[PDB]
């Protein structure tokens, strides 16, 4: 799958999970921020990779980069 | 071999040749016309255009070449406008480095390049004429270069 | 959705009957526009490989009988829109 | 196809009989008691409820993907809240220590079956 | 109802926001942190439906800018008249045409470039025209350089009046959007009032200025017998000697026996056989029609009498069953959206353009036109241009449409959305086609290539080989040769003599001569109908997938000009409704390359050239397109290596300019690629690997130097493709009929 | 009284410098055509 | 020769400036510093941060080939 | 250290790496990269406020 990996420059502001059309990106509550807010990302088995997520992410630089992975069906975005 | 261009065979026939060809067309019109007025400005345009071309270099081409060695007998071909153009972009290099080292200390930098302020562009257009001796003294300060500015990963 | 699929030959009752008649003489048809079609087919229905660009009756009165033809039968399925 | 795919049947409900837009296109009818809606795949159901979530309020809704052996699932939400909202359930995964700048250089990876920041 | 609701004192009109720069945008109000704000200061300098919401606003801006456009064209028509009138040879052309070239710009004498004062007569040098002002001019009746100047004049009077009237209309009088919405009315005066007193009274100037003028002209008098248009309504008699119907007044004309206006107005079509024109009685009694056709045609919308139609009560009344609502919903999408109305307007403005140009190499229509090849040539050219452009400014405003000013609720199961119910059967027939097309137009044209280069030129599709005559095309231009006495009753000559009767000279040189069409010319149209479908593939393909796709389906939560959505989907570069219109302006500068490319070589083979005694026959590539349009090699060979070779010998001549503008085009097409190949991730660091050495002489730029961004950086590659792609063939092909004709 | 901050913009100052500078070369090259030395 | 060498000197310096840049810029760049981790010849890095059309070290070779091809041309 | 100190960067990956820039807000509750810094100029992002750690802390007299 694409692995997306979330780092400890998240701080939580969420526009991320707000960015990403397909759910992967969820917010757990973190203790290690000032929102106490950092962005988790369970389900890439949906992500697509589209790197809508990094368009939208307002930290220092890209506490979520987004590698470019597995191949699936459902990560390739295809309709039929 | 580079002959000396006023005597050289090729360069003559390209006179008799541009000369004759426009002159070809200084027929097609009466004594007092207004075109065969400017065919004699034309014509005298070109006498003078091959004449002041004598002590360049044509070779076999009948084509005056030139020579960037630094001769000082081809000083006026080349190296002349070069050490005038030289001093022509480190008088416009001077000026634009001056004002962006003026507009780098205002209020808001990024209006002031929209915005010219005519005022101080019009200080530096005309204060950077000696960029020579007072870019080399403020190079002197250790002022005109930097260091530990941006860079990438290593 | 086609509910009516009634008459077709109201359509050939409807267009040659309306264009036999006028004849308006100076055209390629000296009698009508349907006169002129059906005396210049008859010339060459029986296996005639002629016909070429140059037959003005039959090619100029093909298309334009099967241009208000079309049109004609398109209009009679028109004429059951308002049911 | 619905044969070998895994189709996406959006489930949810509303009050009114408004009319949102597909993301195959055109206007739908949007019944307004109850409506379930099949798809293809899920951008386009997440799509559709950045579609109506924007506009209005449509909530009590999420895909049950239909795998095709036959059986639902339930992801948008799962706790019953909206993800960017933080609830105390919630398990994260996918972190490192530090940010790019500790990430291993790929020649320390280089013939191992590792990743570039995984150290 | 009708009334016209003005506000006053709108804006004021200090010089205070010309100071702020973006002040428009409060997206880009912010100033330029970037570079990338001085190209968004540009691309959003007219994104009017990005300004705000508000389309009473919106509407007053946009109308207010039409009359700087008008301004412009009032200045270009002034400045045209006024080149007509100090710097042309306008006064001695008008006294042979067929000799001398027609040249209005002269060139200012700088080191070298007086040689492109080309001596084309008159006694007076310059630069040759190709737009044929003098044949506009010679219909239009401008005798000497008299008119010209005051109708310059004039042209700066209505360039004042359309300044003035923005200012006006933006700022201290502008409408409310009531004005706007009431489109009955302005359709009732656009047809009517518009183009009907337009139609009628350049009747006016035709029947009272051009019928005796050219009838003088035809008659060869010089240009100084003539009197002014003036003299001929002081009196009757100066007309009643050249056209006796006007000796009988307007009587006749109230009696309805218009039988007696055959002198004025008739219905021969042809040329004249002397001039190379079509005959301006035929052109005043056509403009007649025009009249009293539009004028019919501007009293059918109600407006506030309660006679005429609506356009919602005709748009419902169009409930057809395999639509299901009908047409309900586009009288409120084409008044509250202007980019759908730019899209119908542009498709048929260009389509017009298009249909102007075929109508104008066949029908020449101005005085000694056909006779000058370069301004027969460039007419049809330049036409055909913006003719094409502005169906991409179709293709582009009806996505436009699509993304921002889409509404379901107003648009739910009407003609409209039912389309994209089945977008993927509109697009899969259009893809089908467009295969069938390129095998059936190209692949022939390999066919003939290898069975040439094979040596078997027996199994080609020349008319020796294995023809292919078009058979609908020659038919129909054979019932065009039988329309003047048969169906054309009252006319004498056929519609053109690209149809009918043996051809029209005038000067020994060929006018119009009937073009054939013999298995060549066929698979070049079977080019046309193909690279037609391919930008009406691209085109809808960028309107049915423009608001939601099947691979993107949130794109107008995107917006138009978004550049991609990323590497996810295994990458979706340009993918917007924008670079649909990126990729049908290349398909633009293609699809009319070889549209002009078959005219300006087969009108070079089977129209054009001399006739020399007994009447005999002479064209300029001599006959030479159905033996060699078949290929490609004759086609590249014997049109662009042989026709090129008047553009590349051109030096030390006037022609040596167009052999400036072809390398020079060459130049701006080659650097094109720079844009479209690479992108801004790679030229972002390099720009900031010269960021670095201005950081370490402190010559750090404050506006911050980007790279442009994606959708700049391959707008400018179309726009480099084009300009460069344009010229070249603009250079190659002025340079290729002014060395000849 | 704010015409003279939009004549001090960058694009038009940019016309009336390169627009000046243009005409130091052209007026420059009337009065001394054909300068191929010095 | 003078005018086509220059020409020559022009074609290898910019293919060099293509090839330089990106197999030194191929490790980190300040667009994109992490692009020792995506290989070689990954896509891109999406549309943020202004745009990243060919971002990698195969724009080097990607570009470079077209300048090879113009100046061996 | 406090609030507008004008702080120098060491951290490879920051925009304005070697480039001070002025502190707005720092956190004493043990956030891993409290210290909100941000700068004259501009990244990619179009954002000059990022924040940092304490061993990129770097100030000047
Ligand atoms: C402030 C003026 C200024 C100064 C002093 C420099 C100085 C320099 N630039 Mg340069 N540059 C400038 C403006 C300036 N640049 C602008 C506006 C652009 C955008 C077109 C560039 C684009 C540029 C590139 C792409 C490159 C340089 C490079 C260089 C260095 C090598 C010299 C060279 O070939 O220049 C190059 C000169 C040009 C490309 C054309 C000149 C630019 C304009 C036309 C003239 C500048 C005058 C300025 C606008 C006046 C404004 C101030 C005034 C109104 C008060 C040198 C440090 C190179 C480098 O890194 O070498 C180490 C390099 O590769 N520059
Ligand atoms: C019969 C009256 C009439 C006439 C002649 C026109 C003519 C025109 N309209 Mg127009 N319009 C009219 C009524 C009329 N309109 C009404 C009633 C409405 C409201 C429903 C509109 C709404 C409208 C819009 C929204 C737009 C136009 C535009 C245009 C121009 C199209 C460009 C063109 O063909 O250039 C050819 C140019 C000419 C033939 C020159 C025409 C000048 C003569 C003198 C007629 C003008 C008389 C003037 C309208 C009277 C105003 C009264 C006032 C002085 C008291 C054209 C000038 C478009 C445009 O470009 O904006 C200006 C445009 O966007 N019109
Ligand atoms: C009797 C009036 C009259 C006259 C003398 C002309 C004369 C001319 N027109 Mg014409 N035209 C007319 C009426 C007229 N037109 C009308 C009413 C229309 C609108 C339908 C047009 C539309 C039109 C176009 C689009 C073009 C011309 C062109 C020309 C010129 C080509 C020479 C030629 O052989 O054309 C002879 C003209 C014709 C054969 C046109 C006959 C049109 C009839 C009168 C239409 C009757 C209207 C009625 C509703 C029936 C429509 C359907 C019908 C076909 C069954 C010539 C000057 C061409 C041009 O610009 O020249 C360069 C051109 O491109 N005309
Ligand atoms: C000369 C270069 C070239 C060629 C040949 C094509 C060809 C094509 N483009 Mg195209 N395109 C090009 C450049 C080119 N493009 C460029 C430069 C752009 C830049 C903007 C585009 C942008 C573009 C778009 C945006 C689209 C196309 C589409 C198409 C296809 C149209 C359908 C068609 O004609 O099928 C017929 C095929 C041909 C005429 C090619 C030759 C086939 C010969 C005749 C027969 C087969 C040869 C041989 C027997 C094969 C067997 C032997 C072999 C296996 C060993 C067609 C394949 C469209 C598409 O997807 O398809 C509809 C489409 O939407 N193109
Ligand atoms: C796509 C355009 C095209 C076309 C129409 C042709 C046509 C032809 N080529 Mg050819 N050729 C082409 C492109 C094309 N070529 C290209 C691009 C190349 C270079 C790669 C060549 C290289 C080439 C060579 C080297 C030779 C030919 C030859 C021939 C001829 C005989 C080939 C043959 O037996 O056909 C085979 C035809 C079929 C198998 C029929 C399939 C298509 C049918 C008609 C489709 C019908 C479907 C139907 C309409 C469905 C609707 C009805 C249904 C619903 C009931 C024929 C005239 C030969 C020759 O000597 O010429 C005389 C020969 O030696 N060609
Ligand atoms: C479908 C093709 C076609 C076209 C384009 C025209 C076009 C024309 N016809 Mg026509 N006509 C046609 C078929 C056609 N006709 C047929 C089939 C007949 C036989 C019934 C006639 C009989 C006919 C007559 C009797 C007359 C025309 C006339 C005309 C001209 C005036 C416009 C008009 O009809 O009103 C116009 C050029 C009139 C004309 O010549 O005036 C210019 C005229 O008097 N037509
Ligand atoms: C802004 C650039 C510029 C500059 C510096 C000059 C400078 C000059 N011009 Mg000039 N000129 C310019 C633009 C310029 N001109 C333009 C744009 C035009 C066209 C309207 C002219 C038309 C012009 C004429 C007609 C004449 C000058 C003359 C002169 C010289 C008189 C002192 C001087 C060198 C005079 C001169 O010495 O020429 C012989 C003269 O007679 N100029
Ligand atoms: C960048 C490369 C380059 C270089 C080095 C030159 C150099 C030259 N060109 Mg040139 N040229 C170039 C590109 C170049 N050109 C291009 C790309 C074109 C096409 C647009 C031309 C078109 C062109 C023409 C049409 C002409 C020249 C001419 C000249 C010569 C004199 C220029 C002049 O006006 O002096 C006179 C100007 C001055 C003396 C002004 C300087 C005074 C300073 C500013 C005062 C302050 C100093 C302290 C000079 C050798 C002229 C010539 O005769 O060729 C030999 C000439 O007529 N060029
Ligand atoms: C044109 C002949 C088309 C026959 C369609 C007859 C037709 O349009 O009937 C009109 C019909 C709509 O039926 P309704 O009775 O609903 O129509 C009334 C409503 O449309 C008005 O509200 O449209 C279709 O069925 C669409 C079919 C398109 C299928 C593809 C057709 C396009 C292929 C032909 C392209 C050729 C262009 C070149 C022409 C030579
Ligand atoms: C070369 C190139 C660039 C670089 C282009 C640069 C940024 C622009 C160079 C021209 C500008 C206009 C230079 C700015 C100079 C100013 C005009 C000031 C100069 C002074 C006077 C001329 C006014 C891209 O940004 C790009 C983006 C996406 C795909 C391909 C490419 C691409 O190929
Ligand atoms: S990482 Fe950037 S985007 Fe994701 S949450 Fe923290 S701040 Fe918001
Ligand atoms: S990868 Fe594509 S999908 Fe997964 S989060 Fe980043 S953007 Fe949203
Ligand atoms: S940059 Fe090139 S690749 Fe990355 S998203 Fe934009 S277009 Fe697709």
């Amino acid at each position: 799958a694409h692995t997306v990996k979330i780092y400890d420059n998240c701080i939580g502001c969420t526009q991320c999970v707000r960015a990403c059309p397909l759910d992967v990106l969820e917010m757990v509550p973190w203790d290690g921020c000032k929102a106490g807010q950092m962005a988790s990302a369970p389900r890439t088995e949906d992500c697509v990779g589209c790197k809508r997520c990094e368009t939208a992410c307002p930290t220092d630089f890209l506490s979520i980069r987004v590698y470019l992975g597995g191949e699936t069906t459902r990560s390739m975005g295809l309709a039929y | 071999v580079l002959t000396p261009c006023q005597q050289s065979e090729a360069f003559h026939k390209r006179e008799i040749n541009e000369v004759r060809t426009l002159e070809n067309r200084q027929a097609n019109y009466e004594a007092n016309s207004p075109s065969y007025l400017a065919l004699q400005s034309q014509i005298d345009q070109v006498h003078k255009r091959f004449d002041k071309y004598g002590t360049l270099l044509c070779g076999q081409d009948g084509l005056p070449h030139l020579i960037t060695d630094g001769d000082w007998r081809h000083a006026r071909e080349f190296t002349i406008p070069a050490l005038l153009f030289l001093y022509i972009t480190g008088w416009i290099g001077w000026v634009g480095r001056s004002y962006l080292k003026y507009t780098k200390e205002t209020k808001n930098p990024t209006e002031q390049e929209i915005i010219l302020d005519v005022p101080m562009a019009l200080k530096y257009m005309l204060s950077g004429f000696l960029w020579p001796l007072s870019a080399w003294q403020e190079y002197r300060s250790g002022q005109l270069l930097a260091k530990e500015d941006e860079i990438t990963v290593s | 959705y086609p509910l009516n699929p009634a008459v077709i030959f109201i359509a050939l009752i409807g267009w040659s009957a309306v264009a036999a008649i006028p004849s308006n003489i100076p055209v390629l048809g000296g009698t009508g526009l349907t006169q002129a079609f059906l005396a210049s087919i008859q010339r060459l229905l029986a296996q005639y490989p002629t016909g070429p660009k140059l037959d003005d009756p039959f090619w100029f009165y093909l298309i334009v009988y099967h241009v208000g033809l079309f049109a004609l039968l398109i209009f009679g399925q028109i004429g059951y829109a308002g049911y | 196809c619905a044969e070998t795919e895994e189709k996406y049947a959006m489930t949810w409900s509303s009050d009114q009989q408004h009319i949102f837009e597909m993301p195959t296109g055109g206007a739908a009818v949007m019944n307004s008691g109850d409506n379930l809606l099949y798809l293809a795949r899920k951008e386009q159901a997440l799509a559709l409820a950045t579609q109506l979530r924007t506009q209005f309020k449509i909530q009590d809704y999420k895909i049950y993907r239909i795998f095709p052996s036959g059986e639902v699932q339930y992801l948008h939400p799962k706790d019953g809240v909206l993800p960017y909202q933080v609830n105390k359930g919630r398990e994260q995964v996918g972190r490192v220590k530090s940010t790019i700048g500790k990430n291993v250089n790929p020649a320390q990876v280089k013939f191992t079956s590792k990743a570039t920041y995984d150290r | 109802q009708v009334k016209v609701v003005v506000d006053r004192d709108v804006v004021p009109t200090s010089f205070e926001k010309w100071a702020k720069p973006g002040h428009f945008s409060r997206s880009l109000a912010k100033g330029p942190k970037t570079t990338t704000w001085i190209w968004n200061l540009h691309a959003d300098a007219h994104d009017f439906d990005s300004h705000t919401s508000s389309l009473e606003e919106v509407s007053r801006k946009i109308f207010s800018a039409h009359f700087g456009q008008l301004a412009i064209i009032f200045i270009w028509l002034s400045g045209m008249y006024f080149h007509g009138a100090r710097f042309s040879n306008y006064v001695a052309w008008l006294s042979n045409p067929t000799g001398i070239k027609p040249s209005a710009q002269v060139v200012w004498p700088i080191v070298g470039q007086q040689i492109l004062n080309a001596d084309v007569g008159g006694g007076m040098q310059g630069i040759q025209i190709t737009s044929g002002l003098f044949q506009l001019w010679r219909a239009s009746g401008i005798v000497n350089e008299l008119q010209l100047y005051v109708t310059a004049l004039g042209g700066l009077g209505m360039a004042g009046l359309m300044i003035f009237a923005g200012w006006f209309h933006y700022h201290k009088a502008a409408p409310k959007l009531e004005w706007f919405q009431n489109v009955e009315s302005m359709l009732n005066h656009h047809l009517a009032g518009l183009l009907g007193l337009g139609s009628l009274s350049w009747a006016g100037h035709q029947i009272h200025v051009s019928l005796p003028i050219n009838k003088l002209l035809d008659a060869g008098v010089a240009p100084s017998s003539i009197p002014l248009p003036h003299e001929f309504i002081l009196n009757r008699n100066l007309m009643a000697e050249l056209y006796p119907s006007f000796q009988q007044g307007l009587v006749p004309f109230f009696t309805l026996n218009w039988k007696q206006y055959s002198d004025i107005l008739t219905f021969k079509g042809g040329l004249s056989p002397v001039t190379g024109g079509l005959w301006l009685t035929d052109v005043a009694h056509h403009h007649l029609a025009i009249a009293v056709l539009f004028l019919v045609a501007g009293h059918m919308y109600r407006t506030n009498w309660g006679i005429g139609h609506s356009i919602k009560q005709i748009l419902e009344a169009h409930k057809g069953p395999l639509t299901g609502e009908g047409h309900k919903g586009l009288y409120e999408i084409l008044t509250t959206s202007w980019h759908a109305n730019l899209a119908i307007n542009l498709a048929m403005l260009g389509s017009l353009s298009i249909i102007v140009a075929h109508h104008m190499y066949a029908m020449p229509p101005y005085p000694y036109l056909a006779t000058d090849y370069p301004t027969q040539l460039s007419l049809f050219t330049h036409h055909m241009w913006i003719g094409g452009f502005c169906i991409v400014g179709a293709g582009a405003h009806a996505a436009i449409y699509m993304v921002r000013d889409y509404s379901p609720t107003v648009n739910f199961n009407n003609v409209l959305d039912r389309m994209i119910r089945h977008r993927d059967a509109i697009i899969s027939h259009l893809n089908w086609v467009c295969i069938f097309l390129g095998m059936h137009s190209f692949g022939l044209y390999i066919h003939n290539d290898t069975m040439r280069a094979l040596g078997r030129a027996q199994d080609m599709f020349s008319d020796t080989a294995i023809q292919l005559q078009p058979v609908f095309a020659q038919w129909i231009q054979q019932i065009h040769t039988l329309a003047p006495g048969n169906t054309a009753v009252n006319a004498l000559a056929t519609a053109s003599y690209a149809f009918g009767a043996d051809t029209v000279t005038v000067g020994s040189k060929i006018a119009m001569m009937p073009i054939k069409l013999g298995t060549a010319d066929f698979m070049v149209h079977h080019i046309h109908a193909f690279t037609i479908h391919v930008t009406t593939l691209i085109l809808l393909k960028g309107v049915l997938y423009a608001r939601n796709s099947r691979l993107i389906p949130d794109k107008a939560n995107l917006g138009f000009r978004f550049p991609c959505d990323g590497p996810g989907r295994g990458g979706t570069c340009q993918v917007s409704a924008w670079d649909h219109v990126f990729l049908g302006l290349f398909w633009m500068y293609n699809a009319l390359s070889i549209v002009i490319f078959h005219f300006s070589w087969k009108m070079q083979s089977d129209v054009w050239g001399t006739v020399t005694s007994n009447g005999a026959i002479s064209h300029i590539t001599g006959g030479n397109f159905a033996q060699s349009a078949i290929t490609i090699n004759g086609w590249l060979r014997d049109f662009l290596w042989a026709q090129a070779s008047q553009v590349i010998q051109s030096y030390g001549s006037s022609l040596s300019a167009y052999g400036l503008m072809f390398l020079g085009a060459h130049f701006v097409w080659a650097f094109s690629l720079m844009f479209l190949f690479s992108g801004r991730g790679y030229w972002q660091e390099l720009i900031e690997s010269i960021v670095w050495a201005h950081n370490k002489l402190k010559v750090a730029p404050a506006i911050a130097p980007r790279a442009l961004s994606i959708t700049q950086g391959r707008a400018v590659g179309v726009a480099h493709y084009l300009l460069g792609g344009i010229a070249t063939t603009w250079a190659f092909f002025l340079a290729r009929i002014i060395a000849v004709g | 009284m704010n015409l003279k901050k939009y004549l001090s913009t960058a694009p038009v100052v940019a016309t009336l410098w390169l627009f000046l500078t243009a005409g130091i070369l052209i007026e420059l090259n009337r009065f001394f055509p054909d300068s191929l030395f010095y | 020769d003078f005018l086509v060498h220059h020409a020559i000197a022009l074609g290898l310096h910019t293919t060099t400036l293509i090839l330089v840049k990106g197999a030194l810029d191929a490790r980190g760049s300040k667009l994109m510093p992490d692009k020792k981790d995506f290989g070689y010849s990954f896509p891109c890095d999406g549309p943020g941060r202004g745009g990243t059309c060919d971002i990698s070290a195969w724009d080097a070779f990607y570009l470079a080939m077209f300048w090879m091809l113009n100046t061996i041309g | 250290i406090k609030k507008g100190s004008l702080v120098k960067i060491l951290r490879p990956e920051s925009f304005w790496y070697n480039e001070v820039g002025t502190v707005v807000n720092v956190e004493t509750s043990k956030v891993l990269y409290p210290v909100l810094v941000r700068f004259d100029k501009v990244n990619y992002s179009g954002l000059n406020s990022t924040n940092f750690s304490l061993d990129e802390l770097v100030e000047i007299k």
